RNA sequence: UCGUUGCGGGUCCGCUUACCCGCCGCAAGGCGGGGACAGCGGCAGGCGGGCUGUUCGGCUGGGGCGGCACACCCCUGAAAAGAUAUCGGGGGUGCCCAAAGCUCGGCUCAGGCGGGUCAGAAAUCCGCCGUAGAGUGUAAGGGCAAAAGCCGGGCUGACUGGGCCCUUGAACGCAAGGGGCCCAGGCGGGAAACCGGGGCCUAGAGAACGCUCGUGCCCCCACCAGUGGGGGCCGGGCAUGACAGAAAAGUUACCCUAGGAAUAACCGGCUCGUCGCGGGUGAGAGUCCCCAUCGACCCCGCGGUUUGGUACCCAGACGUCGUCUCUUCCCAUCCUGGCGGUGCAGCAGCCGCCAAGGGUGGGGCUGCCCGCCCAUUAAAGGGGAACGUGAGAUGGGU
RNA sequence: UGAAUCCUGGCCACUGGCGGUACGUGAACCCCGGGUACAACCGGGCGAAGCGCCGCUGAAGGCCGGGGGUAACUGACCCU
RNA sequence: AGACCAAUCAAGCCCGGUGAUAGCUGGUUCCCCCCGAAGCGGGUCUCAGCCCGGCCUCCCCGGAGGCGGCCGGCGGGGUAGAGUACUGAUCGGGGCCCCGGUCAAACUCCGAACCUGCCAGCGCCGUAGAAGGGGGGAGGCGGGGGCGGUGGGGUAAGCCUCCGCUCCGAGACGGGAACAACCGAGACCGGGGUUAAGGCCCCCAAGUGCGGGCUUAGUGU
RNA sequence: CACGGGCCGGGGAGUUCACGGCCGUGGCGAGCCUAAGGGGUUCAACCCCGGAGGCGUAGGGAAACCGACAGCCCGCAGCGGGGCAACCCGCGAGGGGCGGGGUCUUAAAGGGCCCGUAGUCACGGCCGUGAGACCAGAAACCGGGCGAUCUAGCCCUGGGCAGG
RNA sequence: CUCGGCUUAGUUUUGCCGGGGGAACGCGCCGGCCACUGGCCGGCAAGGCUAAGCACGUCCCGAGUCCGAUAGCGCACUAGUA
RNA sequence: GCGGGGAAAGGAAACAUCUUAGUACCCGCAGGAAGGGAAGCCAACAGGGACCCCCUGAGUAGGGGCGACCGAAAGGGGGAUA
RNA sequence: GCCCCUAACCCGGCCAUAGGCGCCGGUGCUACACCCGGUCUCAUCAGAACCCGGAAGUUAAGGCCGGCGCCGCGCUCGGGAGUACUGGGCUCCGCGAGGGCCCGGGAAACCGGCGUGCUGGGAGGGGGC
């Protein structure tokens, strides 16, 4: 059978957490203000499944361009095409790379 | 699934919330003088088949549930459906 | 049923000229009977393969039957970015819920232990332990402990009008559906923060035309105005599950057309599960004694002599079973030659080895092949050759 | 159906045919009511055949099993 | 007997509609030069067709960056292995626990090689024109070979169905005894030279070459 | 061992129109071109007339109805300045972006479409759709006519069948 | 006017044929894209004729970037012949 | 040329409404042409002024499984003019 | 007002080197607690809790600090081990499934050893400007 595309569709091992890992997440993510123009990491936290991007994203870097009330509008590339994730911060982190 | 007879629900004409009573949405009849229907009869005179499509597998268990909300005070009516489900009973 | 359909009388009775049916007459017309019925025309309902037109989907280890791998969702396959198929594996979906939805607060679950009238394994009570071993509507996977679970309070945001983004649909065109972040209007919970555009997350989903409903101090309808009616734009619904959407049953051996080795049947090719043949092992039998003769339970092989798997070649065509005729080849040897063993006294028998020069026949039964049987015999072996041989036959079967 | 000869059993549930009291349904026509200065339009009534319903028909198309057990295969038993 | 109706019958013949239609089949006519594919994804009463993208070609606008390679900085992952700790299976010893042992596509504390995102550099490409965009025309939408994922399935298959590099299709030539895809190698024409694979007793160009050892089976070459 | 051709000569297949897209050129240019037709001609040629009409110049909206730019920034070419050069600097058509405007929706915000110039007529080419549509190919279906010298059936009228 | 049917772009609105019904009169009647009402506008059906200017090619005349005896009409010829 | 009767194949990638097409074909009837022709018209409050044929309006209005496809008229320019 | 140093307290970050069991201590002017009552705000079956008002007592407990043993845990430490596995090339071995060689990377369990919260801001306290 052809494989079936839901939202999260391939992500038992994404989504999946260790045992020291369990539980409610620290809230220093919450407490990076973003500007135009930063660096940012996609790293979705599975605790708040229902607000993070697509597993296509993971781990990939986008750049900050705005805020839409308290998201953060981060321009991305998927191999050739331009994306625009509107994420909360509890899905980012910065990037120290440049 | 049950359904109360009334609700609190915003009024787009009053621009407030209002008392709406509820009822279940039954459809018109369909009236000789409609547009469509005055083609169907011209279409049915003379000699040939059928000479429209009639549906004769049908695929579909539930209808969705569609509701009449109507405004206590001004009478405005709001038609929401539910989704396709089995029938509410309003209670 | 409308008309033909008329004249009297009180829907009914009658009448004859209409009309119809026969007789006579060239015709003219007469006779008899029926009779405003019938018959005939129009319209309407029923029965109506008597006749006319058509449709009888797809995938597919050939077609068919089956299944739905045909629209969706989860895990695995999947090879630590992305993507990823098979009639691949384990499963589910076409719902359900006015609370199983929103918010606030309090609490802690399964299970175990100690004490406690009824009371008990288990009810209510007091305390200790208890990483979630519970619950979270529903598949699977994920998440969750002053919660996402349980209990209670207050509610309806399962809201109105809009925008942007993600996925379905990778990079890379392209529906519907689904999800996220917001702006405005008006609310609910809460001290506030904050949250609420259904369900903790990933499934439960439907174009055009047509109809219907809601909405607007709304637009249009042919010179002008008015009344009834109709149409329009925006939004919800009624459905196509073959789910990016025709309205649809068989049969053909009486069959026909266009093609196809993209695709089966015979032969051939590859493979050898099956079939035939060989070997290792030796529990056990054999009076004792594994191996004179066997050979459980298991294992390693060979042939292409059955049967299948596959679908590589051959559809403008390789004549489909058996038999007859005739030639040759293999040996894994039935007899004939040589040799050995024996549970070989003789007569016989059984087993192994070398050996393919010759032989391996006549009949009964069945279309057979095969198989069984009869009387003999040294014995009356088995296989290959386009299942040798139909431009040689035969034609019993298919 | 297929000379002649001896015979031709049970079943009308189904598919048909045919007949029938009532009742339900059942088209146009017609009638009533509403709407329309008139119509379109809308509701109702009446209501044929037929269908539903009731019977008849197998030398109409045809069909003709069981469950069992009991019983000293069952003559017989309950029937279902 | 679906017999026969002028050699014609499961519906005659003649002429006409009519050059019926045909996703199917056959054929499709001169030369040189430049570039140069595809059999993948989605939808389709779709599976021998067609449309939208990927792959090709030509023209134009645009204007300086680009990325099949590598190093580094900052990140992501959960495979191989490993383990038997969650979910399960599983053999023993000892007293529901402890110890040793056997396993896991639908188990995971750990966890590479590897791949991938941004930045900096190297490398190469680019003003004789990168990125990006517009216009015309398509072919094609049957693929196949080798190697690797014990890929997954299957007894196996020159078997079915995926993932990647390369080659054949559409590529001459040398070696392989012949032989599309195995090894070498990429061909404008003529000549000379040197090598690759492979070979050097004869067939056949080059060694009856060199040292040591083994084989008696013509095993093998 | 897939199918076609015995040989030779001659014949034998992308056409035309209409419409649409695009290209290469030519004319004119906020305009471009005439159609039918009319006059003349050395008479289908040619010269002249014919602007009806079509396309463009303004869009938005179902419709009623309403109805539009030189402001700013980046910047290639080009130009000017500097520099031995490398390069730097300024202006900067065309290009890109923002702003502003016309209109629709909404209560609004937001959002859709459009706006600061180029069209048109022609010739040649490519392609699409229809027309037979590169050439050849069905089995079929319908219309009007012909046939019972054969054969099937029946009717009218003749002939025939040794011998036992 | 109504019902059935063929046809037409004619659409609650083209034309006609058939079944049934069926006016008025110039103070009247007909049309102005559903029907009716009012206004306004335009007309007078159900009777007959009519040149010119337009289709065609047996036939005649002329022309041709047409074909040239397997071409061009089937026929260049004792061809619609044998 | 005029009146009447009247298909299918094919197309719609199946097919029935539809188209093909009022066509092929059939029956009847004329002329050198035929038919049409002299407002119960079109328009829109401004005006045209019998008819036919040509260019256009225009593939516009509209018809239609609103699919394939089908498809005017008024008006304007001409031939001719009664 | 300012810079510096510094316990127990308040607000955090990472979220076991921080957890769990047991043992031995230190801490009390201030701060943290236990604590004392229920008039008021507030709450329940219950002033237990929450909320309010307070200050007699107590470091008994909580908190914070120090030390030891065990379990758990962490480590860019040693062995395991250049092992298992792996990217590239091969006319190299094997009948074959498979293995070998060269170039480049490189674990895990387990064993031993070590470690058992670190740290940001404020209050209070000390110093100086
Ligand atoms: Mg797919
Ligand atoms: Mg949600
Ligand atoms: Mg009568
Ligand atoms: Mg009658
Ligand atoms: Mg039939
Ligand atoms: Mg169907
Ligand atoms: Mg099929
Ligand atoms: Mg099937
Ligand atoms: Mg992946
Ligand atoms: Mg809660
Ligand atoms: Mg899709
Ligand atoms: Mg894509
Ligand atoms: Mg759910
Ligand atoms: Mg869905
Ligand atoms: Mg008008
Ligand atoms: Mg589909
Ligand atoms: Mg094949
Ligand atoms: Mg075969
Ligand atoms: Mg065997
Ligand atoms: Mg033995
Ligand atoms: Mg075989
Ligand atoms: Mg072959
Ligand atoms: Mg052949
Ligand atoms: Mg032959
Ligand atoms: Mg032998
Ligand atoms: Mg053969
Ligand atoms: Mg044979
Ligand atoms: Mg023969
Ligand atoms: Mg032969
Ligand atoms: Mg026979
Ligand atoms: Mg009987
Ligand atoms: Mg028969
Ligand atoms: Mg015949
Ligand atoms: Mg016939
Ligand atoms: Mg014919
Ligand atoms: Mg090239
Ligand atoms: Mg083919
Ligand atoms: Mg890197
Ligand atoms: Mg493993
Ligand atoms: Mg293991
Ligand atoms: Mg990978
Ligand atoms: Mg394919
Ligand atoms: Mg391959
Ligand atoms: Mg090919
Ligand atoms: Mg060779
Ligand atoms: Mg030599
Ligand atoms: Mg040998
Ligand atoms: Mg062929
Ligand atoms: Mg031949
Ligand atoms: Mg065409
Ligand atoms: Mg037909
Ligand atoms: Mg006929
Ligand atoms: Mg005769
Ligand atoms: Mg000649
Ligand atoms: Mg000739
Ligand atoms: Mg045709
Ligand atoms: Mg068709
Ligand atoms: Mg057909
Ligand atoms: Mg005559
Ligand atoms: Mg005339
Ligand atoms: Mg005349
Ligand atoms: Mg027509
Ligand atoms: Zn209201």
């Amino acid at each position: 059978v052809k494989r079936t595309h839901g939202y999260r569709y391939k992500s038992r091992k994404l989504l999946s957490k260790a045992p020291r890992e369990r539980g409610m997440s620290g809230l220093s993510r919450l407490l990076y203000e973003y500007k135009p123009g930063d660096k940012v990491v996609i790293d979705i936290d599975p605790t708040f499944i229902s607000t993070a991007p697509h597993r296509r994203y993971q781990g990939k870097v986008g750049v900050v361009i705005g805020t839409r009330g308290r998201a953060y509008v981060i321009e991305t590339y998927i191999g050739d095409k331009k994306k625009i994730i509107i994420t909360t911060p509890e899905h980012l982190r910065p990037h120290l790379g440049g | 699934m049950k359904f109360p007879k009334s609700v609190n629900m915003y009024c787009p004409r009053c621009n407030t919330y209002t008392q709406h009573s509820v009822s279940n949405y039954h459809g018109g009849q369909r009236r000789s003088l409609a547009e469509g229907q005055r083609r169907y009869e011209r279409k049915l005179k003379g000699y040939g088949s059928t000479p429209k499509p009639k549906q004769k597998r049908f695929a579909k268990v539930n209808k969705k549930v569609t509701l009449v909300f109507t405004c206590t005070k001004c009478g405005y009516k709001i038609v929401k459906s539910l989704g396709r489900m089995k029938k509410v009973e309003l209670v």
